[PDB]
């Protein structure tokens, strides 16, 4: 009975651990989706910049919007975080307890 | 977190910085009114382009914040 | 959980304040849109004056 | 936020100082049958054995 | 003069409050365990 109770309590805690893990993953996925949308807008207006009919002054505005989008990508990459942990800023491997 | 900022750039725009500051066409008439007027228009267009770049940044930021709030 | 409360309220209020950014930006854009018409009028009047 | 004027920061500061006054008041006034728990640093001893 | 790092100081205050709260929770748990042990010992004696 004591061993059963120990294992049961361990699994009950591991359940909340796994819920924390899925929350972390979803929070990361949101920022990835935002970066995706920014990249799509960049490729859009790069396609506009590609044609030679554009003058240099127009290309300056296109480059300005590129720089704004890149700065937005930089900010979303850097200062996004969950539980005070910059998940996208620095490469790393994270462990999640799942068992008793 | 601290040190989170989106910077809007504002440059003062009057007739003085735009160029002319005084326009004569009846004769002393300016030598190249067309070029000065075109450059004045181009500066306004550049400022408008920067403005558009900043609305895009701001709305991307606000939609990101709204998305993140629900997850947290 | 306590720190998540701070994060949630901070993010919500930060978005609320960021909306003022688009407010200022759109007001300024309207102002320049107003100015541009006068410049175009002067530009197409100069050629007549010439 | 940079959009706020000086009066906005003044109102924010007034609200902030009212809050901080509440923190100090609640810290000073809370007491358990004559012992001020948060007014001063200290330790309490409890007997649990014969 | 506006504080240099307001949010950092406020977060540090949050951490201090949380630690003080956690110590109280721990002492509450230990006191409750002590009470139940004392009751069982009283019954045995």
């Amino acid at each position: 009975a004591n061993r059963f109770t120990s294992n049961i309590k361990g699994l009950t805690q591991a359940a909340r651990n796994a819920n924390d893990g899925i929350s972390v993953a979803q929070t990361t996925e949101g920022a990835l989706s935002e970066i995706n949308n920014n990249l799509q807008r960049i490729r859009e207006l790069t396609v506009q910049a590609s044609t030679g009919t554009n003058s240099d002054s127009d290309l300056d505005s296109i480059q300005d919007e590129i720089k704004s989008r890149l700065d937005e990508i930089d900010r979303v990459s850097g200062q996004t975080q969950f539980n005070g942990v910059n998940v996208l800023a620095k490469d790393g491997s994270m462990k999640i307890q799942v068992g008793a | 977190n601290d040190g989170q900022t989106i910077t809007i750039d504002l440059k003062k725009i009057d007739s003085d910085t735009l160029g002319l500051n005084g326009f004569n066409v009846n004769g002393e008439s300016t030598s190249d009114p067309l070029a000065a007027l075109d450059d004045a228009i181009s500066q306004i267009d550049k400022f408008r382009s920067s403005l558009g770049a900043v609305q895009n940044r701001l709305d991307s930021a606000v939609t990101n914040l709204n998305n993140t709030t629900t997850n947290l």
